[PDB]
C-alpha cells in the first residue's frame, strides 16, 4: 500500500484496481487493495504462460517463500541497493535472477522517461550477469547434476522452467553460455552418444543391420552392452538427428520426383504421379497445420498465428502453397495448360529455394546465412542504379549510331542484345 | 565488417526452437506420416519429461541446498575480486590518510 | 594417377620462408569451399531445369535437348519475347552475378 | 580454359575445372595479397 | 646465467606499479598503528 506514487507500477496498479468489478460492486467509494490484484498485474509483466503467484481466495500466516515477494516488491520500484541485499539470501537464485531480468526488461519499454528507463535496463543486465555467474560456478563442479537446474519446475515462480525465462527475456548472454549449448547438443543427439560424427550416422541410416554390429556409439551402457536390437533400433530411430535426416531425404526425393513430373509427365488428363505429389504436398501442409495447434500453455491463438506468419521461411512456405493452389486450378481448366506449366515451374523454383534452410543447423554456416540476409537490402538498391545507368548508355548507343527507325523487334531487340552483351 | 563480430550469439539463440520442434515431431517421413496423424486423432477422439519435469521433494531439497552452497561460494569470490581493483585500492588509501591527518591535527 | 602424382609437387613451397603459411591457410579454406560448391550447384541446376521447362514443350530427346540445356547452363555458369527475355536475363543478373560472390567475400575474408 | 554417353564424363570434367580453377587459387590470392597489402 | 636471469626477473617484478601501490598501502598501516597506539 505504500509504494512511492511516481513509479509506473503504482499507476498500473491503480488502473487495475479501479477496473475491477467486485469493488464497486461492494462500494464505489472504497477501493480495497487485495493481493490477487498484484498477482494479476504481475501476470501481465512476467508473461501469460505462468500461473498467478498469489491465488484468488474463495494469528499470523506466512506464504510459501516470502523472500521472493520482498524481492518483487523491491524490484518494481527500482531500488538497487535493497534488491542487491535481498537477493543474497534468496532460495533458488537462478530463476529469481532471470525473472527479475524479465520484469525489468518488460517494464523499461513503456515508461516514457529516459533516465529511469536507462537505470532499469542497466539493472536488468546486471541481474542477468548474476545468473550467469552463479550458473558457471554450478557447472564447474558437476556436469550432469547442473543440467537438472535448467529443466526443473519451480513452484515459486508460477510453475515454469528456468529455460523459458531466459528464452522469453531475450537474455542473449545466458543462452550462449556454453553449458547450455552442450545441453542442447545432448538433447539433439538424443539417446546415443554425441561423438560418433555425421558420416557414421549416414551409413547406419543406409544399412539396417550395421546398427546391430559394433560400429555405433551409445551412452547409458546398459543399452550399449546388453543388446536388445528392437529396443536399440527404436532408440536409434527416436533421436531427432535421424528424423531430421529422414525428413530431408524424403524432401529431396519429393523435389526430384516433382521435377520429373514437371519435365515430361505434364498432361491435361490427371496422371497418377500428379495425385502422388498432390497427396505429398497435402501431407506437408497437414503437418504444418498440426504444428500451429499444439500450444500446451493456454496462449493466444492469434498470438501463435502472428508468431508463425511473422517468420521468413513460414511466409515462403505459404507463398509456395498459394502458388501451388493457383497453378492446380489453372491446370484443371484445359484451355490454360501452358499458364499452368509456367506457374508450376515458378512454384518449383520457390520450393527449391526452401533447401537453403539446411545450413542453419551447421556450426559454421548459419552466421553466413544471417550475413547474406543482411546484405540483400542494399544489393537491391545498388541493382536499381546499375539498371538505370545501363539503360541510359544503351539508349544513347542506339540513338547516336542509327537513324530514326520504327522497327518493333528488329532494332530494339538488336540494341537490347548489344546492351546485354 | 559491421555485423560479422557478434552474429554467432544470434545463431546460438536461434538454435533452440529448431531443436525443440524436431524433438516434438512424430518420427515418420512425410509420406508415411499420416497414420501417425490419425493415431494422434484417436488421442483427439479419446508435454514431455525431457524439457520439463517435476522432481521429487527429497531430491529437490538436496539440489536446492547444493545450489545455496554454490551461491555462497560465488559471492565470496566476487567480493574478494572486487576488493582487488586498483581504483578501489587507491580510494581506500586516500580514506586512510584522512584519519592520520585528523589525529595529527587534533593533538 | 599422373594428376595425383603431379599434385605432389605442391609440397615444395613448405620449405619456403613466406609460402608455407599460405599452404596452411588454403588447407583451412578447403572445408567451406566444398560446402559453398554444393549450394551453388543446386542453385544452378535449379535455374537450368527451370529454363529448360519454360521455353520448350515436353520432348523425350536423350542427348539432344538435355545436352543442349546442359551447354546453355554451363555457358550461363561460365559468365513478344522482349519482356520475357529481359525478365529472365535480369533475374539471372540479379541472383548470380551479385549475392553468392558477396557470400564468398564475407566467408573468405572471415576465415582469412 | 585459362582465359575463363558423354553427359556424365563432360559434366565431371567441367565440374572438376569449376571446382578447382574458379575458386581456390583466387582465395589464395585474396589471402596473400591482403596479407602483403 | 640462471642466477643472473633470476636477479633480473625479480628486479623487474618489483617495478610494476600495482606492486608499488600495494607496498605503499602496506606501509601506511604501520604508521596508522604507531600513531594510534601511543
Amino acid at each position: 500500500e505504500n509504494l512511492d506514487p511516481s513509479c509506473l507500477f503504482h499507476s498500473k496498479l491503480q488502473k487495475v484496481l479501479v477496473e475491477d468489478p467486485e469493488r464497486p460492486a461492494c462500494a464505489p467509494a472504497a477501493p480495497r487493495l487485495q493481493m490477487h490484484h498484484v498477482a494479476q498485474v504481475l501476470r501481465e509483466l512476467l508473461g501469460d504462460f505462468t500461473q498467478p503467484l498469489y491465488p484468488r481466495p474463495r494469528h499470523v500466516t506466512f506464504t510459501m517463500d516470502p523472500i521472493r515477494d520482498l524481492l518483487i516488491w523491491a524490484i518494481v520500484q527500482n531500488r538497487r541497493e535493497l534488491a542487491g541485499i535481498i537477493w543474497a539470501q534468496s532460495q533458488d537464485c537462478i530463476a529469481a535472477a532471470l525473472a527479475c531480468s524479465k520484469i525489468l526488461k518488460e517494464l523499461s519499454k513503456e515508461e516514457e522517461d529516459t533516465d529511469s528507463s536507462e537505470e532499469m535496463l542497466a539493472l536488468a543486465e546486471e541481474y542477468e550477469h548474476r545468473a550467469i555467474g552463479v550458473f558457471t560456478e554450478c557447472y564447474r563442479k558437476d556436469e550432469e547434476r547442473a543440467q537438472k537446474l535448467l529443466t526443473r519446475v519451480s513452484e515459486a515462480w508460477g510453475k515454469t522452467t528456468c529455460l523459458q525465462l531466459a528464452l522469453e527475456a531475450k537474455d542473449m548472454k545466458f543462452v550462449s553460455h556454453g553449458g547450455i549449448q552442450a545441453f542442447l547438443t545432448k538433447v539433439w543427439w538424443g539417446q546415443l552418444s554425441v561423438d560418433n560424427g555425421l558420416w557414421r550416422v549416414t551409413l547406419c541410416m543406409l544399412a539396417f543391420p550395421l546398427l546391430l554390429t559394433g560400429l555405433i556409439s551409445f551412452r547409458e551402457k546398459r543399452l550399449q552392452d546388453v543388446g536388445t536390437p528392437a529396443a536399440r533400433a527404436r532408440a536409434f530411430f527416436t533421436a531427432p538427428v535421424v528424423v531430421f535426416h529422414l525428413n530431408i531425404l524424403s524432401y529431396f526425393a519429393f523435389l526430384c520426383l516433382f521435377a520429373y513430373v514437371l519435365m515430361v509427365d505434364f498432361q491435361p488428363v490427371p496422371s497418377w504421379c500428379e495425385c502422388a505429389i498432390y497427396l505429398w504436398l497435402f501431407s506437408l501442409v497437414c503437418e504444418e497445420m498440426r504444428q500451429l495447434f499444439y500450444d500446451p500453455d493456454e496462449c493466444g491463438l492469434m498470438k501463435k498465428a502472428a508468431l508463425y506468419f511473422s517468420d521468413f521461411w513460414n511466409k515462403l512456405d505459404v507463398g509456395a502453397i498459394l502458388l501451388f493452389v493457383a497453378g492446380l486450378t489453372c491446370r484443371l481448366i484445359p484451355a490454360t495448360l501452358y499458364p499452368g506449366r509456367v506457374i508450376l515451374s515458378l512454384d518449383f523454383i520457390l520450393f527449391c529455394l526452401r533447401l537453403m534452410h539446411i545450413f542453419t543447423i551447421s556450426k559454421t554456416l548459419g552466421p553466413k546465412i544471417i550475413i547474406v540476409k543482411r546484405m540483400m537490402k542494399d544489393v537491391f538498391f545498388f541493382l536499381f542504379l546499375l539498371a538505370v545507368w545501363v539503360v541510359s548508355f544503351g539508349v544513347a548507343k542506339q540513338a547516336i549510331l542509327i537513324h530514326n527507325e520504327r522497327r518493333v523487334d528488329w532494332l530494339f531487340r538488336g540494341a537490347v542484345y548489344h546492351s546485354y552483351l | 565488417q559491421q555485423v560479422q563480430e557478434h552474429t554467432d550469439q544470434i545463431w546460438k539463440f536461434q538454435r533452440h526452437d529448431l531443436i525443440e520442434e524436431y524433438h516434438g515431431r512424430p518420427a515418420a517421413p512425410p509420406p508415411f506420416i499420416l497414420l501417425s496423424h490419425l493415431q494422434l486423432f484417436i488421442k483427439r477422439v479419446v508435454r514431455h519429461k525431457q524439457l520439463k519435469n517435476k522432481l521429487e521433494k527429497n531430491e529437490e531439497a538436496a539440489l536446492l541446498s547444493w545450489e545455496i552452497y554454490l551461491k555462497e561460494n560465488y559471492l565470496q569470490n566476487r567480493q574478494f575480486q572486487q576488493k582487488q581493483r586498483p581504483e578501489q585500492k587507491i580510494e581506500d588509501i586516500s580514506n586512510k590518510v584522512d584519519a592520520m591527518v585528523d589525529l595529527l591535527d587534533l593533538d | 594417377d599422373f594428376i595425383l602424382f603431379c599434385l605432389r609437387l605442391m609440397h615444395i613451397f613448405t620449405i619456403s620462408k613466406t609460402l608455407g603459411p599460405k599452404i596452411i591457410i588454403v588447407k583451412r579454406m578447403m572445408k567451406d569451399v566444398f560446402f559453398f560448391l554444393f549450394l551453388l550447384a543446386v542453385w544452378v541446376v535449379s535455374f537450368g531445369v527451370a529454363k529448360q521447362a519454360i521455353l520448350i514443350h515436353n520432348e523425350r530427346r536423350v542427348d539432344w535437348l538435355f545436352r543442349g540445356a546442359v551447354y546453355h547452363s554451363y555457358l550461363t555458369i561460365f559468365g513478344f519475347p522482349e519482356w520475357l527475355t529481359v525478365l529472365l536475363l535480369c533475374l539471372y543478373l540479379l541472383f548470380t552475378n551479385i549475392l553468392l560472390l558477396n557470400l564468398l567475400i564475407a566467408m573468405f575474408n572471415y576465415t582469412f
